[PDB]
């Protein structure tokens, strides 16, 4: 997806999942050609933090 | 240092919205790619989101 949305409840505690996104690339599947690596780069609003992803 | 420039809104108007202000960017777009954001008292200090800009 271009925009994902994902729910969540209010006053859950840390370590809370909110969702996976997955991804693909069109080079050999468990080559380097296709080794992925996943960040965030911003938040709305930017500050206090509320979120984090795994690499 | 040159001093920043005026814009002015109107109140309480029949739009349509999003309602355009001016255009900001930088001259020296076309050395490298860059990307736009603001931050303040209108867009995430309160009142939030009152304030968008074009990435």
């Amino acid at each position: 997806e271009e925009t994902y949305t994902f729910t969540i409840f209010e006053n859950c505690r840390v370590g809370t999942t909110v969702g996976q996104v997955c991804a693909t690339d069109k080079d050999e599947p468990d080559t380097m050609h296709t080794r992925l690596k996943y960040s965030i780069i911003g938040q709305v609003p930017p500050s206090p933090t509320l979120f984090s992803m795994h690499p | 240092r040159w001093a920043p420039i005026p814009c002015s809104m109107l109140e309480n108007s029949l739009g349509p919205f999003p309602l355009f202000l001016q255009q900001v960017q930088s001259d020296t777009a076309q050395n490298y790619t860059i990307y736009y954001s603001i931050r303040g008292p209108g867009v995430d200090q309160e009142p939030r989101n009152l304030f968008y800009v074009e990435r």
